[PDB]
C-alpha cells in the first residue's frame, strides 16, 4: 500500500487515454461541446475572412432543412407547440442557389479572361471540379463552415456541405458587394488549382483526336508522330521519346514506357501548350484593382 | 517444493445441513398448479361470435361451487377484491411484464410476475433480442375459474385465478449475433393462453403476480424455425447392432 | 561445454518453427465404407476392428469356458454357431461352441 | 489468473438492419489447465489453424500427440455449443480462425542429479483457446507471381523522387 | 530523433497566405482559478491583458471559466480541428502573453519534424532535367553501331 | 553397415530374439490369430509359413517332431499343429498366413500393431480392404477396353 | 431473328430467373418436412428441413463435409436426385457416390453432366457468323468408352473436320469452364415455357416435344449452369469442379437423309477416379473409335 | 480441394489388375519388337 494521491490521479489520466485509444468515441459536435457560444462564433466567422456578412443573413444561411426536419420530429414526439418561431426558420435553398449560381457565373467569367484558348468543354470541366463535392467540402471543413453548420448528421455529408458553403456565398453576395464576392472566391476556390493540372480534372479520353480537331480549328492539316529518342528497346522498362511535327516543324514532345503512351502524352503537351495551361504560364494574379 | 494446487469446484448437498437450518426457506408462491382447468375443445369455434362465448364464460363461473367458494374466502381474507375490475388488472399486468422482458427491466419483471414464472421467461431468453408489441385485443379477457390452497402447518392461503386471454401479438425473437431467428416484427399473430395468476392472502401487501400459462392440447402449433434442424441418431457401440423401428 | 551467450527470440522462433519441425498434413484420410467412421487407406478400421476383436473375445471365452483345463486343446476342428443355426453335414464331427447372440451381419455362415 | 476467452462469448450485438449482410457467427472456447507441454500444444494448435472443423478432426484423430485428443475433445465441445446456444446451422460450415496455446500455473518440485546437487523441476500446464467462425474455410494465400513481382518492382521504380533536390 | 518521431513535409493549410491571410486560431478557452495561489498568473492576465489581446484579435473566440481546479489550462482549437492544450500552472503576466501570442501565430499543425524547409508546387519551370536534355542528337536518329 | 541383412535385432540378443519369437509362435497357433507390433508380426511371418511346412511333411518325421517340439512351448499343440494346420492347408503353397496393419495401440508408446492371421480359422472374418467392383466408372471403362481386346481376337 | 448470342444468353438466363422466381412464390411460407436419412452410416437420422427451400447437399452440410466431398447423387426414397434440387414431401435419402456397390446412376449422373459441358463448350467455341444448333446428348451406356454430344453446324461448315489442335483448344476451353466451380441447377417447367425458353433450335423445340409427350402432365428437366441452359433426362452432378480429366476425343460426321450432324465423342473422368497417365490414354485411344447408341 | 494421394492400383477391381499388367507388358513388348531392325526404317 502506497499513500499518495497523485499518482493514483495520474494512473486514472493513464486509464482514460487507453481507453479512449481501444474504443474511440463517434465524433460530437462543437456545439454540443461545452465552450460554445453561436452569435460570437458568428462574428468571428464574419470578422476573421476580413469580411462584413449580415449576422441575420448568416444564421439563415447556416440552418438546413434536415435540421428543421429533425426538430420539427422532435416537437411532434415531444407535444409542444413550435410552430411560432420553428416554421420562420427561413431555410437557406435560395442563398445556396443564388451562391451556386453566381460562383458557376464567377468562376466561368474568370477562366475566360485568364485562358481565351480554352474550350467550353474545357471551362465547364475546370467549374465543376472547382465547385465539385471534395474541393468545397475541403475549404468548408478548413473555414469551419461544418461547425456552425446548424444540421443533424454531425459528419454533415458532402451535399450538405456543399449547400451550406454555397449559401454562405450567396449571404455574402446579397451582403457586399459583387465585386468582393469575386475577391472571396477568387482567394478560397482558385487556390485550390494551384499545383494542378489540366487533365487531372478535365479526364479527356482522345488526345489525340482533340489534338487534331484543335488544329483543324486552327487551320492546322495533321500532326505527324515520329520518334525523337529512346533509351533501350529490348529491355524490360524502355523509354521512348515521340514529337509532334506539323509541317516538320517541332509543336511538343512526350516521354512514356511504349510508344503508344509516349505519343499519348506528347499530343497532351501539345493540347496544353496550344491552351496555354503549361508549366511556365503566367501565375494567377491576386491583387487588389 | 512442497506445493499443491487449490480450489475445486464440486456440488455436494447433504440432508443434514438442509434440516439444520436454523431459518425456514421463505416462499412468495406455491411450487406449480394444484388444479389445472381443461378447457372444452370447441372454444375455438365458439370465440368465432361474441355472445356464444360471454354467455358460457358467464354461466361456467358461476356453476362451479369451488371457484365461489374460494372467491368467497378471498373476499373474506381481504376487502375490495372484486371480478369484474380483475380482467384489466390482469390484462395491464401481462402486458407491462411483457413489456420488461423485452426492456431486459429484471427488477420491475420479477415485481410482476412470481419466482415460478420467471426462470421459464428469462432462462432462453436472457442472451437473446426481443421486439414485442401489442395491437389489438380480439377478445377481452376472461376469468374462467378461482382456486385457493390453504396450508395449515403454516397458516398460508394461496389464491390463483385463471383468465383465458385472447390477444393479438406481434414477436420477434433476434440471435445474439443480430440476425431474425424466430419470426417477423409485424405480422399479427393471434394466440390464445390461459393465465393462472398467484397472490398470497396472507401477506399484508399481496401483489398480484402471473404464476402460470396454460395452452390447450389442441392449440395449432407454433410457427416453424428460420433455420433447419438436425436430430442426431442413437449413438451405437462397437459391440451393439442397430435395430431399426417400425 | 556451456553457452556463450543468450539465443534471442527470434533465433528460437526460427528454430522451431521450421517446416521440418512443424506436423505435416496427412492426406490419406478416407472414411469407411462400413460404419462411416475413419480410417487411413492402407490401416484397417478401428471401428470394425474392435468390433471383430470384441466378438473374438467372446468366442474365445467360451471356448475356453468349454475346456476345463489349460493343456486341453481341441484336436479336430472347431465351429461357432449362434442361436437359430445347426451344424450341417460338412459341420458335422467338430467342435460346436453355441452363442446366444444371433449372428452377425459381417460374420457370413460358409 | 485472468478469464476473458470464456467471457468473449456472453457479447450481444445489435439486431442488424434489414438488407445488411448476414454477420457470420463467433464462438470462443478454451481449456483450461491442461498436463500437455505449451510449445507441443501450440504445434498441434498451429496444425488446424485455417482447417476446417472436419478436416482438423480428421488430422487430430490419426495425430499421435497426446494433446491431439484433448484439442479434439475441445473441438467436440466447441461444435456442440455452436449447434445447441448459438443460432448456427449446418454443424460442418464451421472453420478454425484462431487457435492458441499459453501457460498456465506451474508446479515447482525437486530434481535430484548427484553429489547432493539438484535442480527446480516445473511441472507445465497449458491453456488452449479456439474460434470457430461459421462460414467456408478462407482461401489459401498463394505465393506472389512473376506478374506481380514485375508489378511491385515497377511501382517501386516509379514512387522514386530527387531526394534533397529542390 | 527523426526515426523514432514522426514527419511530415512543409505544408499550409487552404493555401494560406495566398490570396488573403487567415488567422488559424480559431477559439481560446482558458481554464483557471480565483482561489488557488497557482491561477494568479491567469488571473492577473484576465485583469489586465485579455481584453486588449481580443480588441486585436476579433477572429478568435476567447472563454474564460473560473472552477475549482488546481492546474490552470488554456486550450487552443484551430481552423483545422486539432486542439493545442498548454498549462499556464505558476507563470507570469509576461510568460502568458508570450504563450498567447505564440499559439496565436500558430497555424495549429503538427510539431513535428519538417522534411524539407521549403515548399515550392511544379519547380520545373522552363524544364526539368532528363538524361537526354543535354545530349545532341544524330542523322536519323541511328545507333553508335547501327547501319543505315 | 547393414547390407544384405534379414534379421533383424530384437529382445536382449540372438536367444532373446529367437524366444520372443517362439512364444508368439505358440500363441498364434493356440489362438489362431494374434496382433502384436509390426516389426514382431513381420519377422513371426516367416516362422509361422515355415511351420506349416515343417508340418506337411508329416507326423513321424522325427526332424520335424523335435522342431515342433521345441518351437511349440504348451505341448498340447503339437497334435494340434500336425492334426488340424497341416492337414487343413495342403492345396495351398504358401498363402497359410494373413498380415494387416492395425491402428496404432490406445497406449502411450503409440507402437505400430499388427494382426497375424492363419487362413480358414473359425473367427469372424477381418475388415479385409476390399476392391472396387466392376460396376465403377473407372472399372466399367478397363471392362469395355478387355471386351475390345477379346473381339480383336 | 436479329438476335446476338450475348442478347439470347441473356433473355434465356432472365426467363429461367423468372421461372425459379415464380416456383419460389408458389409456396408463400415455410413449411417443414421430417427426413429420415435410410444410409448405411447413420440410421435414424432425422432432418427438420425446409419445404422446397432445403436441399440434399444442406443435409449433407448437417451431416458432415465428408458427405459433401464424397457423395454425388441423392436417392429420395424412390429415384435419383441431384444435390441441388430443392425438397418437395417428407422421405427418405441415401446418399450415393462413385465409389458404391451399385454407382450405375451416379454414372449415368456424371455421363450426362459431361455431355452436358462438352455441348455448352461447342455451342460457344464457334464463330458467330456460323450457326451451331445442339441436338441432344444420346444417352450411351458406361461401356462404350466416350460421351457423345450431336451438333448441327452451318451449311459452309460440312467440308472441314476439327484437327489435332482444334480438339486441344476444345479441351482447353473445357478445362478453364471446370477452373471455375459452376454448380448444376435444376428446374421443373412445362413444354410451354420451355418452347419460348428456347425458341431458336428446331431440334431443341422436337427434343421438348418427344420428352413432354411421354410425360402426361407435360414436364420438362432443366438444368443450367452458368450462362448455359440444356434440357437432359435425369439428375446431374452438384459441381462441375468434380471433372478432373477431361478429353474431347474425337468427332464422326453421320450423314441422314435430312441433315449431317457432327457426333462430338468425349472421355472424362472424376476426382475421385483419376487412373494413371497410360491407363488415360489407352481409354482415350478407345474413346478415338466411333459410338453408336440411341435405341 | 485437399486432394488425397492415388495410385493406380487404388481404384482398380480384382479383374482389372490383371488385364491391365498385360495391357502394358505386350504393349511393352510390341514397342520393343518395333525397333528391333533399326538399319531398315
Ligand atoms: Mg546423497
Ligand atoms: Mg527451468
Ligand atoms: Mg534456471
Ligand atoms: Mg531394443
Ligand atoms: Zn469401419
Amino acid at each position: 500500500a502506497k499513500k499518495g494521491f497523485r499518482a493514483a490521479y495520474r494512473f486514472q489520466k493513464e486509464l482514460e487515454r487507453w481507453r479512449l485509444l481501444r474504443c474511440p468515441p463517434p465524433p460530437v459536435r462543437r456545439s454540443e461541446k461545452p465552450n460554445w457560444d453561436y452569435h460570437a462564433e458568428i462574428q468571428a466567422f464574419g470578422h476573421r475572412l476580413q469580411e462584413t456578412f449580415s449576422l441575420d443573413l448568416l444564421k439563415t444561411a447556416f440552418v438546413n432543412s434536415c435540421y428543421i426536419k429533425s426538430e420539427e420530429a422532435k416537437r411532434q414526439k415531444l407535444g409542444i407547440d413550435k410552430e411560432a418561431a420553428l416554421l420562420n426558420l427561413k431555410d437557406n435553398q435560395e442563398l445556396s442557389e443564388q451562391g451556386i449560381s453566381f460562383s458557376q457565373t464567377c468562376l466561368t467569367q474568370f477562366f475566360e479572361d485568364a485562358f481565351p484558348d480554352l474550350p467550353t468543354e474545357g471551362v465547364t470541366s475546370l467549374v465543376d471540379f472547382l465547385t465539385s463535392e471534395e474541393v468545397v467540402c475541403h475549404v468548408a471543413r478548413n473555414l469551419a463552415v461544418e461547425q456552425l453548420a446548424l444540421s443533424a448528421e454531425f459528419p454533415v455529408p458532402p451535399p450538405v456541405l456543399r449547400q451550406t458553403f454555397f449559401a454562405v456565398i450567396g449571404a455574402l453576395l446579397q451582403s457586399s458587394g459583387p465585386e468582393r464576392t469575386a475577391l472571396f472566391i477568387r482567394d478560397f476556390l482558385i487556390t485550390q488549382m494551384t499545383g494542378k493540372e489540366l487533365f487531372e480534372m478535365w479526364t479527356i479520353t482522345n488526345p489525340m483526336g482533340l489534338l487534331v480537331e484543335e488544329l483543324k480549328k486552327r487551320k492546322i492539316s495533321a500532326p505527324e508522330s515520329r520518334l525523337t529518342r529512346q533509351s533501350g528497346s529490348t529491355t524490360a522498362l524502355p523509354v521512348y521519346f515521340v514529337g509532334l511535327y506539323c509541317d516538320r516543324k517541332l509543336i511538343a514532345e512526350g516521354p512514356g514506357e511504349t510508344v503508344l503512351v509516349a505519343e499519348e502524352e506528347a499530343a497532351r503537351v501539345a493540347l496544353r501548350k496550344l491552351f496555354g495551361f503549361t508549366e511556365n504560364r503566367r501565375p494567377w494574379d491576386y491583387s487588389k484593382p | 517444493s512442497e506445493k499443491e494446487f487449490v480450489e475445486h469446484a464440486r456440488k455436494a448437498g447433504l440432508v443434514i445441513p438442509h434440516e439444520r437450518l436454523e431459518r425456514p426457506i421463505h416462499l412468495a408462491c406455491t411450487a406449480g398448479i394444484f388444479d389445472a382447468y381443461v378447457p372444452p375443445e370447441g372454444d375455438a369455434r365458439i370465440s368465432s361470435l361474441s355472445k356464444e362465448g360471454l354467455a358460457q364464460r358467464a354461466e361456467r363461473l358461476k356453476k362451479n361451487v369451488a371457484s365461489q367458494l374460494s372467491i368467497r374466502k378471498i373476499r373474506e381474507s381481504d376487502p375490495n377484491f372484486k371480478i369484474k375490475d380483475f380482467p384489466e388488472k390482469a390484462k395491464d399486468i401481462f402486458i407491462e411484464a411483457h413489456l420488461c422482458l423485452n426492456n431486459s427491466d429484471h427488477d420491475r419483471l420479477h415485481t410482476l410476475v412470481t419466482e415460478n414464472c420467471f426462470p421459464d421467461m428469462v432462462w432462453d431468453i436472457r442472451y437473446k433480442t426481443v421486439r414485442w408489441s401489442f395491437v389489438e385485443s380480439l377478445e377481452p379477457p376472461q376469468v374462467v375459474q378461482v382456486r385457493c390452497s390453504s396450508l395449515m402447518n403454516q397458516g398460508n392461503i394461496y389464491g390463483q385465478v385463471t383468465v383465458r386471454m385472447h390477444t393479438r401479438q406481434t414477436l420477434a425473437i433476434y440471435d445474439r449475433f443480430g440476425r431474425l431467428m424466430y419470426g417477423q416484427e409485424d405480422v399479427p399473430r393471434d394466440v390464445l393462453e390461459y393465465v393462472v395468476f398467484e397472490k398470497h392472502l396472507v401477506d399484508p401487501y399481496g401483489s398480484w403476480r402471473m404464476h402460470g400459462k396454460i395452452i390447450p392440447p389442441w392449440a395449432p402449433p407454433k410457427q416453424p424455425i428460420l433455420k433447419t434442424v438436425m436430430i442426431p441418431g442413437p449413438q451405437l457401440k462397437p459391440w451393439e447392432e442397430f435395430e431399426e423401428p417400425q | 561445454a556451456a553457452p556463450k551467450n543468450r539465443r534471442s527470440i527470434e533465433v528460437n522462433r526460427c528454430r522451431r518453427r521450421n517446416p521440418q519441425k512443424l506436423i505435416k498434413v496427412k492426406n490419406n484420410i478416407d472414411v469407411c465404407p462400413e460404419c462411416g467412421h475413419l480410417k487411413q487407406k492402407h490401416i484397417l478400421c478401428g471401428y470394425c476392428y474392435e468390433k471383430v476383436r470384441k466378438e473374438t473375445a467372446e468366442i474365445r471365452r467360451q471356448m475356453g469356458k468349454q475346456e476345463g483345463g489349460p493343456f486341453r486343446a481341441p484336436t479336430t476342428e472347431t465351429v461357432v454357431l449362434y442361436s437359430g443355426e445347426t451344424p450341417s453335414e460338412q459341420d458335422q464331427g467338430k467342435r460346436i461352441i453355441e452363442r446366444e447372440r444371433k449372428r452377425p451381419s459381417w460374420f457370413t455362415q460358409n | 489468473i485472468s478469464r476473458k476467452w470464456e467471457k468473449k462469448n456472453k457479447i450481444v450485438y445489435p439486431p442488424q438492419l434489414p438488407g445488411e449482410p448476414r454477420r457470420p457467427a463467433e464462438i470462443y472456447h478454451c481449456r483450461r489447465q491442461i498436463k500437455y507441454s505449451k510449445d507441443k500444444m501450440w504445434y498441434l494448435a498451429k496444425l488446424i489453424r485455417g482447417m476446417s472443423i472436419d478436416q482438423a478432426l480428421a488430422q487430430l484423430e490419426f495425430s499421435d500427440k497426446k494433446g491431439a485428443q484433448i484439442i479434439k475433445e475441445v473441438l467436440l465441445e466447441a461444435q456442440d455449443m455452436a449447434v445447441r446456444d448459438h443460432n448456427v446451422e449446418f454443424r460442418s460450415n464451421l472453420y478454425v480462425a484462431e487457435s492458441t496455446s499459453g501457460r498456465g500455473q506451474y508446479l515447482k518440485r525437486i530434481r535430484y542429479h548427484g553429489r547432493g546437487r539438484f535442480g527446480i523441476m516445473e511441472k507445465v500446464f497449458c491453456h488452449y483457446f479456439v474460434k470457430l467462425v461459421e462460414g467456408p474455410p478462407p482461401p489459401r494465400e498463394a505465393p506472389k507471381t512473376a506478374v506481380a513481382h514485375a508489378r511491385e518492382y515497377i511501382q517501386e521504380l516509379r514512387n522514386r523522387t530527387i531526394t534533397h533536390a529542390l | 530523433t527523426a526515426r523514432g518521431t514522426a514527419s511530415r513535409f512543409l505544408t499550409s493549410v487552404l493555401h494560406n497566405g495566398l490570396g488573403r491571410y487567415v488567422q488559424q486560431l480559431q477559439r481560446l478557452s482558458f481554464s483557471l482559478s480565483r482561489d488557488a495561489p497557482s491561477s494568479r498568473g491567469a488571473r492577473e492576465f484576465v485583469e489586465r491583458e485579455v481584453t486588449d489581446f481580443a480588441r486585436r484579435n476579433p477572429g478568435v473566440v476567447i472563454y474564460v471559466n473560473p472552477r475549482p481546479c488546481c492546474v490552470p489550462r488554456v486550450v487552443a482549437e484551430y481552423l483545422n480541428g486539432a486542439v493545442r492544450e498548454e498549462s499556464i500552472h505558476c507563470k507570469s503576466v509576461e510568460e502568458i502573453a508570450a504563450l498567447v501570442q505564440k499559439l496565436a501565430d500558430q497555424s495549429g499543425l503538427d510539431v513535428i519534424r519538417i522534411r524539407k524547409p521549403f515548399h515550392t508546387d511544379s519547380p520545373s519551370i522552363q524544364g526539368q532535367w532528363h538524361p537526354f536534355t543535354n545530349k545532341p542528337t544524330t542523322l536519323g536518329g541511328l545507333r553508335p553501331r547501327e547501319v543505315q | 553397415i547393414s547390407h544384405g541383412r534379414v534379421f533383424r535385432r530384437l529382445g536382449l540378443g540372438p536367444e532373446s530374439r529367437i524366444h520372443l519369437l517362439q512364444n508368439l509362435l505358440t500363441g498364434l497357433v493356440r489362438h489362431e490369430r494374434i496382433e502384436a507390433s509390426w516389426a514382431r508380426v513381420d519377422e513371426l511371418r516367416g516362422y509361422a509359413e515355415k511351420l506349416i511346412d515343417y508340418g506337411k511333411l508329416g507326423d513321424t518325421n522325427e526332424r520335424a517332431m523335435r522342431m515342433a517340439d521345441f518351437w511349440l512351448t504348451e505341448k498340447d499343440l503339437i497334435p494340434k499343429l500336425f492334426q488340424v494346420l497341416a492337414p487343413r492347408f495342403q492345396g495351398q503353397n504358401g498363402g497359410y498366413t494373413r498380415m494387416l496393419q492395425i491402428p496404432n495401440r490406445n497406449e502411450q508408446d503409440r507402437a505400430k500393431m499388427a494382426v497375424i492371421e492363419y487362413k480358414g480359422n473359425c473367427l469372424p472374418p477381418l475388415p479385409l480392404p476390399r476392391r472396387d467392383s466392376n460396376l465403377t466408372l473407372l472399372n466399367q471403362l478397363l471392362q469395355g477396353l478387355r471386351q475390345d481386346q477379346e473381339a480383336s481376337s | 431473328s436479329q438476335l446476338s448470342p450475348t442478347e439470347l444468353i441473356e433473355m434465356q438466363n432472365d426467363l429461367f430467373n423468372k421461372e425459379k422466381n415464380r416456383q419460389l412464390s408458389l409456396t408463400p411460407r415455410t413449411e417443414k418436412i421430417e427426413v429420415k436419412h435410410v444410409g448405411k452410416t447413420d440410421p435414424g437420422t432425422v432432418f427438420v428441413m425446409n419445404k422446397n427451400i432445403s436441399t440434399p447437399y444442406s443435409c449433407a452440410m448437417h451431416l458432415s463435409e465428408w458427405y459433401c466431398r464424397k457423395s454425388i447423387l441423392a436417392l429420395v426414397d424412390g429415384q435419383p436426385w441431384d444435390m441441388y434440387k430443392p425438397l418437395t414431401k417428407s422421405c427418405e435419402i441415401k446418399f450415393l457416390t462413385f465409389k458404391d456397390d451399385d454407382p450405375g446412376e451416379v454414372n449415368k449422373a456424371y455421363w450426362r453432366s459431361c455431355a452436358m459441358m462438352m455441348g455448352c463448350v461447342i455451342e460457344r467455341a464457334f464463330k458467330d457468323e456460323y450457326v451451331v444448333s445442339l441436338v441432344r446428348a444420346p444417352e450411351v451406356p458406361v461401356i462404350a468408352g466416350a460421351f457423345c454430344y450431336d451438333v448441327v453446324l452451318d451449311k459452309r461448315l460440312d467440308e472441314w473436320m476439327p484437327t489435332k489442335e482444334n480438339l486441344h483448344s476444345f479441351t482447353k476451353d473445357a478445362r478453364a469452364l471446370i477452373y471455375k466451380d459452376l454448380p448444376f441447377e435444376t428446374l421443373e417447367v412445362e413444354a410451354k415455357v420451355a418452347l419460348e425458353i428456347f425458341q431458336h433450335n428446331k431440334y431443341k423445340l422436337d427434343f421438348i416435344e418427344e420428352k413432354a409427350s411421354q410425360n402426361p402432365e407435360r414436364i420438362v428437366k432443366l438444368h443450367r449452369f452458368g450462362d448455359f441452359i440444356d434440357v437432359s433426362e435425369g439428375p446431374l452432378i452438384p459441381r462441375t469442379s468434380i471433372c478432373f480429366q477431361y478429353e474431347v476425343s474425337a468427332v464422326h460426321n453421320l450423314q441422314t437423309q435430312s441433315s449431317l450432324v457432327r457426333r462430338f465423342q468425349g472421355l472424362s473422368l472424376p476426382v475421385h477416379l483419376r487412373a494413371h497417365f497410360t491407363i488415360w490414354n489407352k481409354l482415350l485411344e478407345r474413346s478415338r473409335k466411333m459410338v453408336t447408341e440411341d435405341k | 480441394h485437399g486432394k488425397s494421394v492415388t495410385w493406380w492400383d487404388e481404384h482398380l477391381s480384382e479383374e482389372n489388375v490383371p488385364f491391365v499388367k498385360q495391357l502394358v507388358s505386350d504393349e511393352n513388348k510390341a514397342q520393343l519388337a518395333s525397333k528391333l531392325c533399326p538399319l531398315k526404317d
